[PDB]
């Protein structure tokens, strides 16, 4: 039998990053005074988001970007019996991504909470690389696998029919060339069958994609996190600035307002830590993916398990929202 | 055995190119200079940050107990206890990090010399682009640096295939490699190299009729018999 | 609100209701070619509508320095907001200084700061046929 079988794994997160000035000390002057007191703090932080963000948009390119050219995408989607027409782009309709990368874009829902967020210095950046861009790339990998097969990887691509291909594939798992030619259309009917089961499945309302609602909603919880501890007042008099320096003298005043300083420089302490054990996280899941498509859709793997359950013949890879799909 | 020369001579002209490129100025070694630089600039972060006063009267200790008594003293002395001790905190918090990515990056380097340098690998692209052949170590400041040797297929040609030909009513496949035509007749190859060979029955074998093979052409077959 | 910063307020002589904003608008990133070769830049103003960037920034009230980075014919608006300083062209070329939304900036040719969509790779096809193929030669 052929059966056919998916894999989710998350490649990067959200880009953020932090107003230190402007969390801390909300348009306030001598707020302003006394945080410049607290010398090379703010600037310590913005390092290290600044260094996330970057190591986002390398894990995401350094997935991706494996072709060194761009293979157009053939006008016929129908080679030797497999079709292939649901995993590669559709003239027709508009859309510049295929039917099921359609449908894993809609079962990942990326959204007063995001303009607070807004107004006291939180601000969340755009990836580098655009969702077009990936699904460009995923349409040059499937349409290289197809019409050239397992040689683009190692070099350039060298033309080969799919039977042929297939009768090699055959070949590396260890069952001879006339299996495969004598049941050709047995074959082609199952991959097909194979392919139908899995739109079926993505189509109904599932969580087979929960790894990667778990980044998005974990990342709004810490910022709404941080925008929620604003209104402690941590042993002071009162969690607003500008009653501190509405009532009181300078020397009483200070004192309170250093309580203030003190406990929200470490809240965003702790944020800026939490995020840079999650950013590691998801660089080893990012590094676990680049090895599986180099070794799993450039070619063939000899590896129990490694690319799903039974013998490998070949593999498909799909984009998702901060994420990549492999059938 | 053929080319052994040609071989010899590709080898030695990579290494030159690898020693030219490697002498000029570039930034190659790029990712080594850049854990050396982050913990210069952490541990001068670390002496930089003692002149915070972190609310306190100043910064230097011995002018807090030069001015003031005990209990007015004490309580300007833990502010700066305090600041000092959570900024030690963020350093070996931070240098844990570190450590943890530095320690991943050198268990890839330990499998890929035990399979790379040890061995010859299939998995592809862990070793470099193209079909690895060998490999070599070299140390470098704090890392290394491999050099992996690999076979680039080159010159490709056009050719016209058939899945299987059939003699007599019994098709034959072949047993490694593809069936091709060079224009006069049909000769038998490996993929990744072109050497021809002639149609024998002892690389090709044998199942059923031909008449549910899709695509196979007629064509007669060498047997070694008939002296 | 919930991070207990007041917003609204009462005027105590005509009753009415006042909003009270910060006048701070979100981030401004600087695109620089270095301080080694010369001293223009590039202003991304990201998540502001371009149409309307004076009122966000009061342009009225900075130095004449800053105004001729809020209006001009350098205008160009991308995905991540409003840049301005730099001449939009049409060709493509390799990254080399990421803004975003497939955006990059680089110093090109008399030397000015430009700003392309980036190239994803070379551009090739090959031929699907069901009686060929293709076998190397050389190595
Ligand atoms: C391929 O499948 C699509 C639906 O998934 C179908 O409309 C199309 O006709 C098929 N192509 C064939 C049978 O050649
Ligand atoms: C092989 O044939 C195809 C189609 O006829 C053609 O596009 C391609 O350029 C040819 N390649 C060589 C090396 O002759
Ligand atoms: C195969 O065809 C090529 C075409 O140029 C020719 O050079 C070669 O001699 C042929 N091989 C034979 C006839 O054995
Ligand atoms: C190859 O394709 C052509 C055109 O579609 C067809 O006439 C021919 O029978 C095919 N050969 C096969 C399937 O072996
Ligand atoms: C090869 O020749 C035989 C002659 O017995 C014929 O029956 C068969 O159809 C031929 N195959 C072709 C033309 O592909
Ligand atoms: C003064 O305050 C009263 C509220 O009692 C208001 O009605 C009135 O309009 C205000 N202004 C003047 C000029 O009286
Ligand atoms: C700017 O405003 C126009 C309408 O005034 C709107 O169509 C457009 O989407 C806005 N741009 C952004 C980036 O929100
Ligand atoms: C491969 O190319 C080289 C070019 O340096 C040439 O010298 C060599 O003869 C070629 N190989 C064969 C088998 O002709």
């Amino acid at each position: 039998s052929i059966s056919i079988t998916t894999e989710v794994m998350p490649v990067s997160m959200a880009k953020t990053s932090v107003d230190c000035n402007m969390y801390i000390c909300g348009d306030s002057t001598e707020c302003a005074n006394l945080l410049l007191q607290y010398g090379s703090f703010c600037t310590q932080l913005n390092r290290a988001l600044s260094g996330i963000a970057a190591e986002q948009d390398r894990n995401t390119r350094e997935v991706f970007a494996q072709v060194k050219q761009m293979y157009k995408t053939p006008t016929l989607k129908y080679f030797g019996g497999f079709n292939f027409s649901q995993i590669l782009p559709d003239p027709l309709k508009p859309t510049k991504r295929s039917f099921i990368e359609d449908l894993l874009f809609n079962k990942v829902t990326l959204a007063d909470l995001i303009c607070a967020q807004k107004f006291n210095g939180l601000t969340v950046l755009p990836p580098l690389l655009t969702d077009d861009m990936i699904a460009a790339y995923t349409a040059a990998l499937v349409s290289g696998t197809a019409t050239a097969g397992w040689t683009f990887g190692a070099g350039a691509a060298l033309q080969i029919p799919f039977a042929m291909q297939m009768a090699y594939r055959f070949n590396g798992i260890g069952v001879t060339q006339n299996v495969l030619y004598e049941n050709q259309k047995q074959i082609a009917n199952q991959f097909n069958k194979a392919i139908s089961q899995i739109q079926e499945s993505l189509t109904t309302t599932s969580t087979a994609l929960g790894k990667l609602q778990d980044v998005v909603n974990q990342n709004a919880q810490a910022l709404n996190t941080l925008v929620k501890q604003l209104s402690s007042n941590f042993g002071a008099i009162s969690s607003v600035l500008n009653d501190i320096l509405s009532r009181l003298c300078k020397v009483e005043a200070e004192v309170q307002i250093d309580r203030l300083i003190t406990g929200r420089l470490q809240s965003l302490q702790t944020y800026v830590t939490q995020q840079l054990i999650r950013a590691a996280e998801i660089r080893a899941s990012a590094n676990l993916a680049a090895t599986k498509m180099s070794e799993c859709v450039l070619g063939q793997s000899k590896r129990v398990d490694f690319c799903g359950k039974g013998y490998h013949l070949m593999s498909f890879p799909q984009a998702a929202p901060h994420g990549v799909v492999f059938l | 055995y053929e080319n052994q020369k040609q071989i010899a001579n590709q080898f030695n002209k990579a290494i030159s190119q690898i020693q030219e490129s490697l002498t000029t100025t570039s930034t190659a070694l790029g990712k080594l200079q850049d854990v050396v630089n982050q913990n210069a600039q952490a541990l001068n972060t670390l002496v930089k940050q003692l002149s915070s006063n972190f609310g306190a009267i100043s910064s230097v200790l011995n002018d807090i107990l030069s001015r003031l008594c005990k209990v007015e003293a004490e309580v300007q002395i833990d502010r700066l206890i305090t600041g000092r001790l959570q900024s030690l905190q963020t350093y070996v918090t931070q240098q844990l990090i570190r450590a943890a990515e530095i320690r991943a990056s050198a268990n890839l380097a330990a499998t890929k010399m035990s399979e790379c340098v040890l061995g010859q690998s299939k998995r592809v692209d862990f070793c470099g682009k193209g079909y690895h052949l060998m490999s070599f170590p070299q140390a470098a400041p704090h890392g290394v640096v491999f050099l992996h040797v690999t076979y680039v297929p080159s010159q490709e040609r056009n050719f016209t295939t058939a899945p299987a030909i059939c003699h007599e009513g019994k098709a034959y496949f072949p047993r490694e490699g593809v069936f091709v035509f060079n224009g006069t007749s049909w000769f038998i190859t490996q993929r990744n190299f072109f050497s021809p060979q002639i149609i024998t029955t002892d690389n090709t074998f044998v199942s059923g009729n031909c008449d549910v093979v899709i695509g196979i052409i007629n064509n007669t077959v060498y047997d070694p018999l008939q002296p | 609100d919930v991070s207990d910063f007041t917003d609204s307020v009462r005027d105590p002589k005509t009753s009415e209701i006042l909003d009270i904003s910060p006048c701070s608008f979100g981030g401004v990133s600087v695109i620089t070619p270095g301080t080694n070769a010369s001293s223009e830049v590039a202003v991304l103003y990201q998540d502001v509508n371009c149409t309307d960037v004076s009122t966000a920034i009061h342009a009225d009230q900075l130095t004449p320095a800053w105004r001729i980075y809020s209006t001009g014919n350098n205008v160009f608006q991308t995905q991540a907001g409003c840049l301005i300083g730099a001449e939009h062209v049409d060709t493509s070329y390799e990254c080399d200084i990421p803004i975003g939304a497939g955006i990059c900036a680089s110093y090109h040719t008399q030397k000015s700061i430009v700003a392309y969509t980036m190239s994803l790779g070379a551009d090739s096809s090959i031929a699907y046929s069901n009686n060929t193929i293709a076998i190397p030669t050389n190595f």
